[PDB]
Parts: structure tokens; C-alpha cells; sequence
RNA sequence: AUACAGUGAAACUGCGAACUCAUUAAAUCAGUUAUCGUUUAUUUGAUAGUCAUGGUAUAACUGUGGUAAUUCUAGAGCUAAUACAUGCAAAUCUCGACCCUUUGGAAGAGAUGUAUUUAUUA
């Protein structure tokens, strides 16, 4: 199970002269390719810890909070719009892309730090039936309320799991991509279509009025015309 | 009343509730074999005793155990005795339950369903009669609180057979309970086909008949029955119906003596054929339309005139008989003329109220009709109440668009001619005797007849229909902003409905939102001459708030109509839109042209070659 | 006939009533395709049994959506279609005409003949070799 | 430490334990889908009302022995479980007549695990 550190991805932008092995992501909320591993993040990117024995010591010491519960695993999958809380600093981390393809933090007040935007990946009935919807962490949360549907984005409150408000998906909506050729950028939406042979292909307009085009599970509503959610790193 | 025990009280509650459905489920399921007189008196000295004073308070909300077993006690004969005991006080009961308050009709239901059985089912007691004659006076009494409360058809046909067993008892003689029943019959007929059946119908126009049979009736109150039984048999289609109508209308002629006459001649003109089932007698209606075209119009007083009012629009609606149908226009002819005969304003102003209430709306639906010989009859049945009578306006729009009778000048006349070059002459000159017809007019008569040119197949019927588009968009100035308006939104129903409607609605929406577009920007301008739009809002900025707001919402609509078929309307409805933009305030203009621009340009964005030659030209035209 | 094979041929889980007797000969049951594909008449009041139906049958149309004409129909409630498509050599410098042939599964609510195009899709494999199903006859 | 209580061998229990030789050109491989066609130890998020405490069978351990002898063995004696086996009507709701009295208290009438296989009904 051991990962080369050529193999480690682009997100992570680790060192190459580091070491030979790469850490690998442990089973969790993310994905293992768009996974941030909890060691990547505290020795390679905010350097606080030198090496693996200090960074297994700092999360032993639970200072490190990721979305509000405490996490002891080195190799633990912290992802898109992620909040890590070290309790120590009182600095609240928000994970979000880089337009060149790369993870990177946001410095986050705390009160932007209690909430949690995910997209609905599913709605359904659960037993009893009870209304549920799936997030893109693997969240589940029971009755949501009934104008949501598949890909609208939701904000959790992260000491309750509750769904305080929700975004739709609609043309001319600020929404954020999340994969592929085109990873990593901010626009809003010019349309969406049905691709022959294909999938459901949206059309999103960037600031600079250019025009890409990706895949409906790509994208993620972060907010609409105007007024982003969260906030966004400088150089939009 | 020990309440210290809450496990005992909830235990003794169980065991009560197990021992009634028991003790139910046994009645049924045992059923007529066991000898249940040796454990009568037993059974209702335990069990029916202590609930019995509060039985009528507790079984309200929902069908309980206990009511269970008297509704079986009611429906087996052999279980009368139950009920019989201390002098119909389970029957008592019953009936205290279902007068009061009930939650639920669901439980009103079955408990007539039992009165109902237990009338049916006679038994030879003096107990039986005097439980019989208390259950008749209690269902008589509950009866008009209940026909309203019963929201469930089976419920109301399962009142309507009580109803019948009542009146074939006849326990009731008083005139003030055959006047209730007469309310509630007539609240009855108040309905719909889905919500009576035909059979039901029947079956309460039967009773309703056996009722006047039975008791007499004033004047007043017969001709009200007479008005509702004249309505109902032009609502009636089926001639069993009719002949049920007949029958109640032979009946009120029984009770009334000028309604005897009403009667007779009703019933002439409705007699059945005996040839064809189900038919009428073609030469008793030919005579009596020959009567009424000469010597019936003088003699029928105004009261008369609504039975056979009634009979004249069922049978122009009906397109069974050409003949029949000229008949009734000849009857409608002969009511105008009558009017128009009577010389006190006030006697006149009564038939055209009458007419308004019942002929112009008949009018209306035969020129809404698709059928083009009831349409044509209802047509000539119009023009010949405006030769006729002086007064009404559209009477009047519709002389001055005949403009002296000559065959091109008048629209109808060259409309009933075959030619449809004379039609389209015709469409021409409504389009000029647009600027003299009434707005009220207008839509009330031309709207129907250019929407039938325009959904018409034929290709020069398609002229026709393009003319007379052309026609409605002109007469649209002429017509009322809040008239535009109804017809703007049924052309966007339309277009909605039909994909092949929709072009021909794409371009009377065009040709409406161009003289739209002149009043809006004349009322923007503050011209001195008045607006192209007749009767438009004093304030240019309300009708503009109004129609802007209603028309992005349809404006989006067809953008997001993203079809090949349908972008070829969408290019009348962007030409639409552009007008619309145009009509609209100018910084509003400048905010909202972006938006058309944009839409147009995806429309000329397709990378097909004539799809952009058609929206190029579109664009052209636009521009 | 419907019931000519050895086995009875029954829409699965639908049940009509012996005892009440029903207007329609038998309740039939229809799903809506998707990919704004109309459900047609044929398979709405057709008595044709069919699993592998688009319309009427257990199978649902999901992955790729293609166009192709027709060959050959010999074979029993499948038809193979034929997709030509442009393709480059380098060596001759060139475009050359390709064709690739797919043997399609067809409704018997579809009739097709030899060289009409067929709009198939995408499905779970109805046999050792057929993948795709008919959803629109032009 | 007058049940054990520190540290703990053995044992029971739980988790992990997924180099050589042969040469295929729609095969492999590379991408690209699909899984409304599937399986899950783990991780993460959800999720369960429908006796002050049951009975054993053994290891380690005692002992008596057989074999030239193996991580081989038989006989008798011991006692533990997150081992194995066994096993428990109330409460919550809806319709609440009527009462006052509006929030309210209440005559009463009724309802109520999960899994497996199939048939039927939304």
C-alpha cells in the first residue's frame, strides 16, 4: 500500500526531495485523488511540524480539529471545503482549490468557520419514511427541506449537521468547478445542456467573459451573482 | 373511580375494547345460526344498558364496535328485537348521533345506510311500527343537515334511496317538509355530472316527481321548481332524463294552471318518437315551432318563455337535425321579436336580461363551438335579433359592420357565402369596421370567429386565418388594455398547448404587441392625440408595470423554448419581445435589450445554414 | 402469436383480476424512455410480451445515445445497423471512410426495414454481443 | 485490595497476515464510459422501545503414563469470558364529543419492530 512520492498527486504539491514515499490518504469523507492528507497539511504546507513523529504528537495532543470533531489518524482525508480548527492558534482553515489545480487554505473568522457548504449528490426517502439527502462528503442529513434536489448546495451548521440554508441550481449562478481540464475556477453558469452520446454539459462565463465548458458533476454553487458564501482567495 | 391504579384503569380499558370487537365480530361472523332470543335480554341488559346514554356522544368521531353491532342488529331481521327494546332507544341513539355534530360523515353513512334497510325490511310488530315511524320522523328531521354534511357520492346516492323509501312511506304530509326536501333537491341538482351520477340523477329527478305528486305546491314555488327543472333538462343530454323532466314538468302542470299549459307545449316539443328509442317526435316539434313562430310567441308570458328558451338553445346546441336547428334560431327569432314588440322599455329590458343571463352566453358557446353548422345557426340567430331590436350595442356594431346588408360589405353574410375569397373580403372589411364595432363587441363576436379562421387546415382557410389575425391585432387598439390583456394570455395558453397553434399565436402576438408597442410609446410621449389602445390605463406606468412584468416571464419562456420547430415561432416571439422593449420605458429598454440581444444571438449562434438564413431575416426585420 | 413459446408469456408482476372484469383486454404496464424519447402507440396498446423492450420491458436506456442505418433484420427481435465514420491515415494522407457494425436489439413495437435510421442506446447487455436497444425509428 | 484493584508469563479471545519460467499485434495496454447490472473488513455520516443479571464446556495448570521419536500422545482432576449456549405489557401518537377558556384539560373511539422468500396494493 505504499505510495510513491512521484505518484503523490499535483494537489498536494509536496517536495520531491522530501522522501521516498508519499503518505497515503486513509478511508474517509474524500476521494483518495482530491483528498488533502492531515500530515501533508501540517508538515508540508503549514510547517508546523517537522516530520511524521511530531505530526502524529500534534494530533495526539488534539489540537487540530477538522469540521468541528477532533481527528487522531496522521493519514486522515481532509478535502473541498474542508474547516480545520487548530485550537491552539485560533486560526480556522478553509480548503479550497487553486485556479492553477492545487489545493491551498483560507484563513476563515469563526463564525464563517461554523458553517459547511456541500453539494447534493443525493435526495431520497429513507425508511420510515424520513427525507434524507447525501452531500459530496458523505454526509447524510434527515429531513432536509423539500424544494432541494440533486446538485443544489446546502450550508450545514458543523455542532448540529442542519441544513440552514440551500443554493439552487439556476442559470446565472456564481458556482465553483471541481474537476478535470478546467479544475479550479470561479464563474457563473451560462447554461446547461444534453451532450448526444454523453452526459449534461454546463457552460460557465468567467470574469474575463471566457467561456469553458465541463461536466454537471464538476461544478459546486458556492453562491449566487454577487454574493459569494464564503469568502475566496485574492486573485479570484 | 379508584384512580390509583392507572395499570388497572388501562387493563380494564383493553379488555373492554377487545370484549366489544369480540362480541361484534362474533354477531357477524356467527351471523343467523345461533339462537340469539335465549340471550337477548341478557346481552342488551349487559353490554347496551350502561353505554346506551352516552352511545350518541361517543361513537361521533369514527365507526366504533358497539356501532358496529347495532348497524348489524339493524340490517338482520331477526335482530330487530335488539333495537326494539325499550322503545327504539338503541335506534334513539343512532339517530342523536347522526343529527348532532358528527367529525366525520364517514360515520353519518352507514347509519342511514341501516335506517335505510330497516325501512326497507318490514317486520309485523307493533315495536316495528313505532320504531319504523320514530326512525322516518328522525331521518326526516336530520335530512337537511345532512345532504350538505355528505361530501361522499355513495353517501349521497345512499341518502337519495332513504329519500325514496321516505316518500313511498309517506310518513311525512306536512308542506313545510316537502318544501325542505324541495330546497334540498334543488341544492342537489346545484351540481356537477361527476359529482351526481346519471342514474342517481334519475333517480332523484324520480323522487322529486313522486314528491310533487304528494304534496301540493303554491305558484310561486312551482314556477322556482319550474325554472330549476327547465335548467336541468337543458342541461340533461340523455333523453331518459328528459323524459324525467317531463314528467316533473307534467306534474308542476298538475299543481299550476298556466303551468299547464307551459307544460303542454314542454312537452310537445319534447315528446319522444316511439320509432327511434330515445328520439324526439320530429313533426310535434315541427308543429309546435310553427305554433310558436306565429301564435306562440304573442301567447307565452315571460316566465314561459325560459322552458322553452331552454328547449331552443339544447336543441341549436344539438347538431343531430339541420332542421331542428333552424327551428330553435327561428324560436330565438321569434323571442327577439317579441321583445322587441312589447313596448315598455322595462318589458323589453326583461327578455334582454333573460337573454343575457341564458341566450348571449348560448351565443357565445355556439360561436366558441367547432361545429361550423351551429356556429352558422347561432350567427344568423344574431344577426337577426340586431335587425330586429334597436337597442343593443353589439346589435348595433354588428349593423354597421353589415353596413346596409350588401353581401361584400356585411362580414356575416359573406362568411355564410361559401366563397372564401369572399371571406377574406369580408376579413378585410371587418379590419376597417373595426374603428365603428364596439371593444365589448369585438371580443365578445369576432375573437371566437378569427380564432375558428385561424385554427382552421385548409391552406386558404390558413389566409383566411392570417387576415383575420391581422384583423384582431387592429381591432386589439379598438378593444379594452384589460381585453388585450385576456387575449394576450389566451394565446400564451395556446402556444403552451399546441406546438402548431403556437406559430399562428407567435404572430398575432406580434401583430398585438406592435400596437401595443404604438400605445405604449405614445403614452410615453404624452402625445395629445389619444392612444391606439381604447380604454387604456390613465397611468402609463401601471399598464407598463403590468405587461412588461407579465411578458419577460414569457419572454424567458420561449428562450428557454430551445427547439428547431419552435424557433422559427421563437423569431415572431423575439420580434414580440423586441416590441415589447420598444413599448417599455427607455432606460427599462436599455436595461432589458441586453437580454433580447443575447436571446437572438443564440438564436443565430445555430450552426445550421437556413435555421440562420430564417433567424437573419427574422433579425432584419427586427432590426 | 404472443404465447408461442413453451412458457407463458407475462408481463412480471402484473396482475389481472379473473374475478372483476376489466374494460382493457389486460392491464399493461409503460415506462416513459427518457432522453425525451416518446413512449410510442405501438408499445402503448400493443399485446406484445417483451423483457428486453425499452418501453415495456425491464430494460433502461442509460450511457451513450447513436445513430445508424440499418443492414440486416434476419435475425429474431434484432437488427444490425451500420455507423460509417470518417477516419485519417497518415501514411495515405487522406480521410477514408470507415464503418463499424453494431447489432442492435429492436422492439417488436418498432417496425424497421432494411436501410431506415435508427436512433439506439445504451444498456445492460441483452445478450453475449448486444449492448444497444432501438428508442427511435426515423 | 476482609470480591478483584499494581505489574503481569502461559493460555483463551480479537485484528492483520490478498523468486523462477514461458511471448500475445482489437489480444494486451492506454484513455474513456457504464453498474436503473454488482459485492464490502475498514473510514466517515446517518440509523433500533414494539433481569440487583441464566446455564455450561475447556485451555493454561495439576498429576498417572505410553513411545527410539516429532509442533506425538492417552487416562484421571481444575476453574474464567466481548468464547459458546440461554434470555427479559408499557409508552408514544391521530380522532379527540363535551367542559370551561383561551393556549388548555378530557368522555371516549382507534393505532402501532426489523430481517428472509413470494403474491398483491400505491
Amino acid at each position: 500500500k505504499h505510495l510513491k512520492r512521484l505518484a503523490a498527486p499535483h494537489h498536494w504539491l509536496l517536495d520531491k526531495l522530501s522522501g521516498c514515499y508519499a503518505p497515503r490518504p486513509s478511508a474517509g469523507p474524500h476521494k483518495l485523488r482530491e483528498s488533502l492528507p492531515l500530515i501533508v497539511f501540517l508538515r508540508n504546507r503549514l510547517k508546523y511540524a517537522l516530520n511524521g513523529r511530531e505530526v502524529k504528537a500534534i494530533l495526539m495532543q488534539r489540537h487540530v480539529k477538522v469540521d468541528g470533531k477532533v481527528r487522531t489518524d496522521t493519514t486522515y482525508p481532509a478535502g473541498f471545503m474542508d474547516v480545520i480548527t487548530l485550537d491552539a492558534t485560533n486560526e480556522n482553515f478553509r480548503l479550497v482549490y487553486d485556479v492553477k489545480g492545487r489545493f491551498a487554505v483560507h484563513r476563515i473568522t469563526d463564525e464563517e468557520a461554523s458553517y459547511k457548504l456541500g453539494k447534493v449528490k443525493k435526495v431520497q426517502l429513507g425508511k420510515k419514511g424520513v427525507p434524507y439527502v447525501v452531500t459530496h462528503d458523505g454526509r447524510t442529513i434527515r429531513y432536509p427541506d423539500p424544494n432541494i434536489k440533486v446538485n443544489d448546495t446546502v450550508k450545514i451548521d458543523l455542532a448540529s449537521g442542519k441544513i440552514t440554508d440551500f443554493i439552487k441550481f439556476d442559470a446565472g449562478k456564481l458556482v465553483y468547478v471541481t474537476g478535470g481540464r478546467n479544475l479550479g475556477r470561479i464563474g457563473t453558469i451560462v447554461h446547461k445542456e444534453r451532450h448526444d452520446g454523453g452526459f449534461d454539459l454546463v457552460h460557465i462565463k468567467d470574469s474575463l467573459d471566457n467561456t469553458f465548458v465541463t461536466r454537471l458533476n464538476n461544478v459546486f454553487v458556492i453562491g449566487e451573482q454577487g454574493k459569494p458564501y464564503i469568502s475566496l482567495p485574492k486573485g479570484k | 373511580e379508584s384512580t390509583e391504579e392507572v395499570h388497572l384503569r388501562k387493563m380494564a380499558s383493553n379488555l373492554r375494547q377487545q370484549g366489544l370487537k369480540c362480541l361484534s365480530s362474533v354477531f357477524e361472523f356467527v351471523g343467523n345460526t345461533f339462537d340469539w332470543s335465549t340471550s337477548m335480554e341478557d346481552i342488551y341488559a349487559v353490554v347496551v344498558k350502561p353505554r346506551i346514554s352516552h352511545f350518541s356522544d361517543e361513537n361521533l368521531q369514527q365507526p366504533s364496535s358497539l356501532l358496529r353491532l347495532f348497524l348489524y342488529w339493524a340490517h338482520n331481521p331477526s335482530l330487530y328485537q335488539f333495537l326494539y327494546y325499550d322503545e327504539f332507544a338503541t335506534a334513539t341513539a343512532l339517530m342523536d348521533t347522526i343529527s348532532n355534530q358528527h367529525v366525520k360523515e364517514a360515520v353519518i353513512g352507514p347509519i342511514i345506510e341501516a335506517a335505510d334497510s330497516i325501512i326497507r325490511n318490514p317486520v309485523n310488530d307493533d315495536h316495528y311500527v313505532d320504531l319504523v315511524t320514530l326512525i322516518c320522523t328522525s331521518c326526516l328531521k336530520i335530512l337537511p343537515s345532512l345532504y350538505v354534511k355528505l361530501s361522499d357520492s355513495n353517501s349521497i346516492s345512499t341518502f337519495l334511496n332513504l329519500l325514496v323509501s321516505i316518500t313511498e312511506m309517506g310518513f311525512i304530509q306536512d308542506d313545510h317538509v316537502r318544501s325542505r326536501l324541495i330546497s334540498s333537491l334543488i341544492s342537489i341538482l346545484k351540481g356537477k355530472l361527476k359529482k351526481l351520477q346519471e342514474n342517481d340523477t334519475q333517480k332523484i329527478l324520480k323522487i322529486l316527481k313522486l314528491i310533487v305528486f304528494n304534496y301540493n305546491c303554491s305558484w310561486s314555488d312551482i314556477e322556482e321548481l319550474y325554472t330549476t327543472i327547465s335548467s336541468l333538462f337543458k342541461t340533461f343530454d340523455e333523453r331518459n332524463l328528459r323524459v324525467s323532466l317531463t314528467e316533473l314538468f307534467i306534474e308542476l302542470g298538475r299543481k299550476v294552471p298556466e303551468l299547464e299549459s307551459i307544460s303542454k307545449l314542454v312537452a310537445d316539443l319534447n315528446s319522444y318518437s316511439s320509432s327511434r328509442m330515445h328520439e324526439y317526435d320530429f313533426p310535434r316539434i315541427l308543429s309546435t315551432f310553427k305554433g310558436l313562430i306565429e301564435d306562440g310567441y304573442k301567447s307565452y308570458s315571460e316566465l314561459e318563455w325560459l322552458p322553452l328558451l331552454f328547449t331552443f338553445l339544447h336543441f341549436i346546441n344539438n347538431k343531430e337535425e339541420l332542421a331542428l336547428r333552424t327551428n330553435a334560431s327561428h324560436a330565438i327569432m321569434k323571442f327577439i321579436d317579441f321583445i322587441n314588440e312589447k313596448p315598455n322599455l322595462n318589458e323589453a329590458s326583461k327578455s334582454i336580461s333573460m337573454l343575457k343571463d341564458i341566450l348571449l352566453p348560448n351565443i357565445r358557446i355556439g360561436l366558441r363551438d367547432s361545429l361550423e353548422e351551429v356556429q352558422s345557426e347561432y350567427v344568423s340567430v344574431l344577426s337577426y335579433m340586431v335587425k330586429n331590436t334597436k337597442y343593443f350595442t353589439d346589435f348595433e356594431d354588428m349593423a354597421i359592420l353589415l353596413y346596409n346588408g350588401d353581401e361584400e360589405a356585411d362580414f356575416f353574410t359573406n362568411v355564410n357565402h361559401i366563397q372564401l375569397h369572399r371571406r377574406q373580403r369580408a376579413i378585410k372589411r371587418l379590419g376597417e369596421h373595426a374603428h365603428q364595432l364596439k371593444d365589448n363587441s369585438i371580443s365578445h363576436y369576432l375573437i371566437p370567429m378569427i380564432e375558428h379562421y385561424v385554427f382552421s387546415d385548409d391552406e386558404r382557410y390558413r389566409n383566411i386565418g392570417n387576415e383575420t389575425q391581422i384583423a384582431i391585432g387592429g381591432l386589439a387598439q379598438h378593444m379594452s388594455w384589460n381585453q388585450y390583456k385576456a387575449l394576450l394570455r389566451r394565446y400564451i395558453s395556446m402556444l403552451k398547448t399546441k406546438p402548431n397553434q403556437m406559430k399562428q399565436a407567435v404572430q398575432l402576438i406580434v401583430q398585438l404587441s406592435v400596437p401595443l408597442r404604438e400605445t405604449l410609446r405614445i403614452v410615453r410621449d404624452g402625445a395629445e392625440s389619444k392612444l391606439t389602445l381604447s380604454k387604456f390605463p390613465s397611468n402609463l406606468d401601471e399598464p407598463s408595470n403590468f405587461i412588461k412584468q407579465e411578458l419577460y416571464p414569457t419572454l424567458s419562456k420561449i428562450l428557454g423554448t430551445r427547439d428547431d420547430e419552435t424557433i422559427i415561432e421563437r423569431m415572431p416571439i423575439a420580434e414580440a419581445l423586441v416590441n415589447i422593449v420598444l413599448g417599455l420605458t427607455n432606460d427599462d429598454i436599455t436595461n432589458f435589450l441586453p437580454s433580447i440581444l443575447t436571446n437572438i444571438c443564440q438564436v443565430l449562434r445555430s450552426k445550421s445554414e437556413e435555421l440562420r438564413d430564417a433567424v437573419r431575416v427574422t433579425l432584419g426585420k427586427i432590426s | 402469436t404472443v404465447q408461442s413459446e413453451r412458457a407463458f408469456q407475462k408481463q412480471p408482476h402484473i396482475f389481472n383480476n379473473p374475478k372483476v372484469k376489466t374494460s382493457k383486454r389486460t392491464k399493461r404496464w409503460y415506462k416513459n424512455a427518457g432522453l425525451g424519447f416518446k413512449t410510442p402507440k405501438t408499445a402503448i396498446e400493443g399485446s406484445y410480451i417483451d423483457k428486453k423492450c425499452p418501453f415495456t420491458g425491464l430494460v433502461s436506456i442509460r450511457g451513450k445515445i447513436l445513430t445508424g442505418t440499418v443492414v440486416s433484420t434476419k435475425m429474431h427481435r434484432t437488427i444490425v445497423i451500420r455507423r460509417a465514420y470518417l477516419h485519417y491515415i497518415p501514411k495515405y494522407n487522406r480521410y477514408e471512410k470507415r464503418h463499424k457494425n453494431v447489432p442492435v436489439h429492436v422492439s417488436p413495437a418498432f417496425r424497421v426495414q432494411v436501410g431506415d435510421i435508427v436512433t439506439v442506446g445504451q444498456c445492460r447487455p441483452i445478450s453475449k454481443t448486444v449492448r444497444f436497444n432501438v428508442v427511435k425509428v426515423s
